[PDB]
RNA sequence: CUAGUAACGGCGAGUGAAGCGGCAACAGCUCAAAUUUGAAAGCUGGCUUCGGCCCGCGUUGUAAUUUGGAGAGGAUGCUUU
RNA sequence: GAACGCACAUUGCGCCCGCCGGUAUUCCGGCGGGCAUGCCUGUUCGAGCGUCAUUUCAACCAUCAAGCCCUGGGCUUGUGUUGGGGACCCGCGGCUGCUCGCGGGCCCUGAAAAGCAGUGGCGGGCUCGCUGGCGGGUGCCAGCCGUAAAACCC
């Protein structure tokens, strides 16, 4: 399922620094001598959590190895409540290769092109029968302890 | 670090940001050009020409069995074609200068002898043949090898067209060469003994005859036409035998025009060595050969 | 292209640096068409195949041939040839 | 000891008989397999039924291999329970379903030589079914002849 | 977004999760050294409600300081002593 | 017998579920 | 241990391979190409791992099994016909006269009794041969380039050719010059 | 100046302010808590032919907008560089 | 001297990069430039039973060819379909018939799913008989065909 998720996010990662200079570069000189919105991964901690709050997310991925764990608690629970389909993925270095960065606590996908929405819809089903209800018993349990 | 930031993208699944790398990093198998700048060691080993010569004659033994050698990992395709471009241009300049003395060939391949700015360079080549690396040879030492002696021969090229005022690099098209133009794919002009041994004759050479090296040595010594067959290479003269402008026939073998003369490759060469016309009669096809001798 | 002696003085040679001898020039016993004085016998030739490589004064005796095409190459050339490569760089040079 | 029957439902299209029988056979020793498939053209109905000998490794492959997402296929693999296994449903198990061409055989009939009397029972069949037919549009009117 | 969740956190320090967090943490500097570097802040909210920026130049230090009087107690604080 | 089952099924279970590289 | 995904790969494959054998059977083997026999080099490349039947007997009587291996094949009907069955796994066109001289002085050995020699000597390829016109090999150079009767026996007597891997240097008439240059 | 006033005190020694009023001088601001998200738009270094090129910091948040006698977003029509 | 290569009460003793003079690539002497600590930014090197990723789930039919006819307009061949359900209208094959097949027209459903599987052969495979050869059984065939017999295989 990581696999699936990271093969629609590679579909629609951002582009680095030399891609939007040289785009940049190209429509200055179109104009020396007709777009559509972009559509990427969203990421950054705020932002994703205010495209969570105004229900404009429709996909959450977490980062599991936050080191201050306080950033990313409140996160499962919040796409619980809004009703997003969310999945704590294995690796925040894992999302920043992504998003062209060294780690990212967490990435969220909006909204596609025509092509592949039903790939995300699937996606999403897929999360929410494969990872939501095997979650959805042992989510409110304490874990660990050296009973035996 | 540079090979260390190649394989962060190659690893981080950025193809054009490896490309980008890639490119920066000017690594020799896309290019053929040597890896490393080496200007700044051979001036400083190097401080005049003669000892560019003295080192020219092993550095362009390493190029001409470089070139007849083929290519694996570590000697990669695309320098072995610089071996074969740069080993031609200094055979152009040395049919045009005529600065090839003498030549001995044998059971190694051939030797030969040139004399530059009064000093002799001797240098080898190979026969046309496929040559087995069998045994423990190590190829990376071999691509040092090669990357230091296209800088001589590179280097040692420009200042003797510039010291004889041809113009450098000259052009070659990859239309005739990629039918098989050989020597005759490179073109030179001029602005940006020898010479009496094959002064106004004609000469072919036959389908059994390394096309090579005696169009080497009848190029070196002012021969005006050489001619070839149309499977040995393009470029040439009529390759119809019944053409009677070709006087002397080159062959090796176990027509018959009462004006052409059927001669053997042996006539070639101690003509070429002795300077006094051996016979062709004594030379001639279908007869015990006698000897020659080494004049070194 | 530019060019290397572009401001070309004279430079004496220091006495440490010991350049590489240069090879020895073709002997007469190394031509494929040899005078009959210079021809092995059959039994010298058969013990020259029998012992060992790199055991020998000399590496080659002279064959004879009646023509070019008869002349085959000898692939150890390159091995040979690689042989004196690491002798200018690892048989250290005494003057 | 006892054999575990195993459900897999949502199959996508090349998951078909030899693919399921090394797949599972990687999770344990497998009796029998059998996929549904239609009558008149020979096509996966994208579901099966696998008996494994052991019911352990059969509970092990399903809850493993449960919501895969296999080619935009998100899988179905349940175990039937022991007294819900039908009796006779692995009957064309560890068999090939032959496509057989039934338009093909029709058409062939079709062109097939009737002798001297089936020709005679097949006026008789036109005629009263004509006869049916005229009753039918008689009732709303529409005459015929011939 | 999240620091308003961070700050509400850092609200109520006896709950469990904050009290687990700050057990484990406080097991872990106190077999760090006196005065050691931070990397990052352990609690974002509050260092950048404080100035802090994650651009060079800015750098966070832990600190422990041994609690308790100097009956004449210290009339400075123990986060000047830190 | 038995043990020997559940053990290569736990261990196809692993495969499946982690990957088999490291 | 293998995944299923890797099986239903495999078998679509299979199946898609099966109806495009069914396709070039039933349709009647007829290239767009004149009818005068000519000469293509054919390399065959890494593709699909599990081969039919019908193609891996053609691979077998083109002699193409071992890693990068290269062939020259004539072009008339049958044989138009053979290389359109194993399109996916052969890449093929017309050769030239450097690229054939380049890759047997550099890629030449012979087969006789069962067993690969380097070529080493004239003499050697003239006691394997004998008595067929070929005397040198230039002779089989432009025996395999100018046509002549004495394809079949010099393609039986040629090692076919073990190219090096490159490093990243349909049907076309002349890129597979560029191809044997980067290969070799 | 208030004022040795209020207040506190072996109510002893005594200790001891401040608001208002008159004057001198006057000046106001920056962040955190917002999603730029139709585009990290931000910055330290190194190389320089000094014009623009690389590595890095940074999404666990660097610019712009905003700082509660406020503000934002739309609309609107004037007025400013 | 905060005092900073080490000591300091000695004009003493070390490390790295160079030079000069006196028998001098080896010996001696002198000289020039550097070598303290804490911390910040960057660079480079290195550790960790801290940690993740590593067995294509992609594209690949003809993006037009070949042949006709009156050389200007078309024609013909290029066989390529997920599975179910429905309170309908038919047609044609079968059956003594109910009914069942094949083909249509009208709807519904996430790439949805909980037995119902039955039509005859040819080859190859497995199995067991007779003295490599001869015969039959088969819920085997990721092999063909449609009952008449082939193709394929070697």
């Amino acid at each position: 399922l990581a696999a699936q998720a990271f093969k629609l996010l590679n579909k629609y990662r951002p582009e680095t620094k030399q891609e939007k200079k040289e785009r940049l570069l190209r429509e200055a000189t179109a104009i020396k001598e007709v777009s559509k919105k972009p559509y990427t991964v969203k990421y950054g901690l705020n932002h994703v959590v205010g495209l969570i709050e105004n229900k404009k997310a429709s996909l959450v991925l977490i980062a599991n190895d936050v080191d201050p764990i306080e950033l990313v608690v409140f996160l499962p629970a919040l796409c619980r409540k809004m009703g997003i389909p969310y999945a704590i993925i294995k690796g925040k270095a894992r999302l920043g290769t992504l998003v062209h960065k060294k780690t990212a606590a967490v990435v969220a996908i909006t909204e596609v092109r025509s092509e592949d929405k039903n790939e995300l819809a699937k996606l999403i089903s897929a999360v929410k029968e494969g990872y939501l209800e095997k979650v959805e018993d042992t989510r409110k349990r304490w874990g660990g302890g050296i009973m035996g | 670090a540079l090979e260390k930031k190649i394989s962060r993208a190659l690893g981080r699944g950025d193809v054009s940001n490896a490309a980008r790398l890639e490119r920066n990093a000017n690594l020799p198998e896309k290019t053929g050009k040597p890896r490393y700048t080496l200007n700044h060691i051979i001036r400083e080993r190097y401080p005049t020409f003669q000892d560019a010569l003295r080192d020219l004659d092993d550095c362009l033994s390493m190029l001409f069995l470089f070139a007849n050698l083929p290519s694996t990992t570590a000697v990669p395709a695309k320098m072995i074609a610089r071996c074969e471009r740069l080993c031609h241009e200094f055979q152009h300049y040395l049919i045009v200068t005529h600065s090839l003395r003498k030549s001995f060939l044998s059971i190694k391949g051939i030797y030969y002898q040139a004399n530059i700015q009064g000093e002799d360079i001797l240098w080898l080549v190979p026969y046309k043949f496929n040559q087995r690396i069998v045994g423990d040879v190590d190829f990376r030492i071999m691509g040092t090898f090669v990357e230091f002696y296209m800088t001589l021969l590179g280097f040692v090229n420009y200042r003797l067209y510039t010291s004889i005022g041809l113009k450098y690099p000259p052009k070659f098209d990859q239309v005739k060469d990629d039918q098989g133009a050989e020597l005759a794919a490179f073109s030179l002009e001029g602005l940006n003994d020898p010479s009496q041994l094959f002064a106004n004759f004609t000469f072919f050479l036959s389908r059994e005859t390394p096309r090579q090296p005696l169009e080497f040595i009848l190029r070196a010594f002012g021969c005006k036409r050489i001619g070839w067959d149309a499977v040995l290479g393009e470029g040439a003269f009529t390759t119809d035998e019944s053409d009677p402008r070709i006087t002397h026939q080159i062959i090796d073998r176990p027509g018959r025009y009462p004006g052409r003369i059927y001669v053997q490759p042996q006539w070639v060469w101690d003509s070429i060595n002795d300077e006094e016309l051996k016979p062709p009669e004594l030379y001639a096809p279908g007869a015990q050969l006698p000897p020659h001798l080494s004049p070194f | 292209f530019y060019d290397l002696w572009q401001n070309e003085e004279p430079q004496p040679p220091n006495p440490m640096h010991i350049p590489a001898p240069k090879l020895p020039p073709p002997g007469y016993d190394l031509s494929y068409n040899p005078p009959p004085e210079y021809l092995p016998t059959k039994e010298e030739r058969e013990e020259w195949e029998k012992m060992d490589p790199e055991d020998r004064e000399k590496d080659y005796l002279p064959t004879k041939y009646d023509s070019l095409r008869k002349v085959p190459a000898w692939g150890n050339f390159v091995k040979e040839r690689f042989e004196r490569c690491m002798d200018l760089y690892l048989a250290p040079r005494v003057r | 000891s006892q054999p575990g029957v195993m459900y897999i439902a949502r199959l996508p299209h090349g998951f078909y008989e030899h693919e399921l029988r090394g797949y599972f056979s990687q999770f344990g020793e497998i009796t029998r397999l059998r996929v549904v498939r239609n009558k008149k053209t020979g096509a996966s109905r994208h579901r099966a039924f696998i008996e494994f000998a052991d019911a352990e490794v059969a509970d092990i492959a399903a809850r493993t291999m449960d919501k895969y997402l296999l080619f935009g296929h998100i899988l179905t693999c349940k175990i039937v329970p022991p007294a819900q296994v039908h009796p006779d449903l692995f009957k064309g198990a560890n068999r090939r379903f032959k496509v057989v061409p039934w338009n093909k055989m029709a058409g062939r009939q079709l062109e097939r030589p009737l002798s001297e009397s089936q020709w005679q029972v097949k006026v008789a069949k036109e005629e009263q079914r004509r006869a049916a037919r005229a009753e039918k549009l008689k009732e709303m009117g529409y005459e015929f002849e011939a | 977004g999240a620091l308003k969740y961070l700050e509400e956190l850092s609200k109520k320090k006896q709950s469990d999760v904050v009290r687990f967090l700050l057990r484990v943490r406080c097991w872990e500097y106190r077999q760090l050294n006196v005065i050691h570097r931070a990397s990052r802040p352990s609690r974002p909210d509050k260092a950048r409600r404080l100035g802090y920026k994650a651009k060079q130049g800015y750098v966070i230090y832990r600190v422990r300081v041994r609690r308790g009087g100097r009956q004449l107690k210290y009339q400075r604080s123990l986060r000047a002593t830190a | 017998s038995k043990a020997a089952k559940g053990a290569q099924a736990k261990k196809a279970a692993q495969a499946a579920l982690k990957g088999v590289h490291s | 241990f293998k995944r299923a995904e890797k099986y239903v790969k495999e078998y679509r494959e299979q199946e898609r391979e099966k109806i495009r054998l069914a396709r070039i059977a039933k349709q009647q083997g007829s290239f767009h190409i004149p009818a005068e026999a000519k000469l293509v080099f054919v390399i065959r490349i890494k593709g699909i791992n599990k081969i039919p039947p019908k193609p891996r007997k053609i691979l077998q009587l083109l002699r193409l099994r071992q890693i990068n291996n290269g062939v020259f094949v004539k072009v008339t009907k049958a044989t138009a016909e053979m290389i359109k069955i194993v399109e996916p796994w052969v890449a093929y066109g017309y050769p030239n006269l450097k690229s054939v001289r380049e890759l047997i002085y550099k890629r030449g050995y012979g087969k006789v009794n069962g067993q690969r020699i380097p070529l080493t000597d004239n003499a050697i390829i003239e006691e394997n041969l004998g008595k067929y016109g070929i005397i040198c090999i230039e002779d089989l150079i432009h025996e395999i380039f100018t046509v002549g009767p004495n394809f079949k026996q010099a393609a039986n007597f040629l090692w076919p050719f073990k190219l090096s891997n490159p490093n990243g240097g349909g049907n076309r008439e002349e890129h597979i010059n560029a191809l044997i240059r980067a290969m070799n």
